[PDB]
């Protein structure tokens, strides 16, 4: 007698790294790198119209 | 961040973030388009004091 | 007052460009500080 | 892990055959009548 079992194959996806300037909501919005938010108090923006 | 279980170690990660209604009067509005679901019933259920 | 204020001294430091223009009254609810050009100020100088 | 490890072998041969195609929006799609070519004859009812 020989009776064996098959690994018939192997499959995987992939994640899809979606980059949020790829993208079509990316002129909605002036996203600034500012690394220093945790040493700040806060912030004010005036306005002069 | 770090935690440590009894289950296993743990590496959390944050991030502080700023956003700004930088217009000065009503950007974006919204609309109503379908109803696609009427969730509640509408009745036939009485009130019990 | 003024750390509202010292934004509107700060706005007299401009580069902040605004795109579109409505009447700011109406939408008084909305900021965190409101201040009213008439004409001049006392204050700001 | 960036892994090749489904499958990259061969490239098979390639022949042509009649057949048709349709585009129902940008996913284009076969079109196949299975009564006048294989069941004609044959007391199977087709499916």
């Amino acid at each position: 007698d020989v009776e064996f079992d098959a690994l018939l194959g192997s499959y995987c996806n992939t994640l899809s790294l979606v980059r949020f300037l790829e993208l079509g909501l990316s002129v909605a919005c002036v996203c600034t790198k500012f690394p220093e938010l945790a040493y700040m108090n806060e912030g004010r923006v005036q306005f002069e119209v | 961040a770090r935690h440590e279980t009894g289950g296993g170690v743990n590496f959390t990660l944050t991030q502080p973030r700023g956003n700004v209604d930088l217009g000065v009067g009503y950007t974006a509005v919204a609309a109503t388009g379908t109803v696609r679901n009427p969730v509640t019933d509408m009745g036939n259920l009485p009130q019990n004091f | 007052r003024d750390p509202p204020g010292y934004r509107y001294a700060a706005a007299i430091l401009p580069t902040g460009s605004i795109l579109s223009t409505i009447e700011v009254a109406s939408h008084r609810r909305l900021f965190d500080f409101f201040a009213a050009v008439r004409s001049d100020e006392n204050s700001l100088y | 892990n960036r892994e090749t490890l489904d499958e990259l072998e061969s490239a098979p041969q390639t022949t042509r055959v009649r057949a048709d195609l349709v585009a129902i929006g940008d996913r284009l799609v076969f079109l196949e009548a299975l009564e006048r070519r294989i069941y004609a004859a044959t007391n199977v009812p087709y499916p």
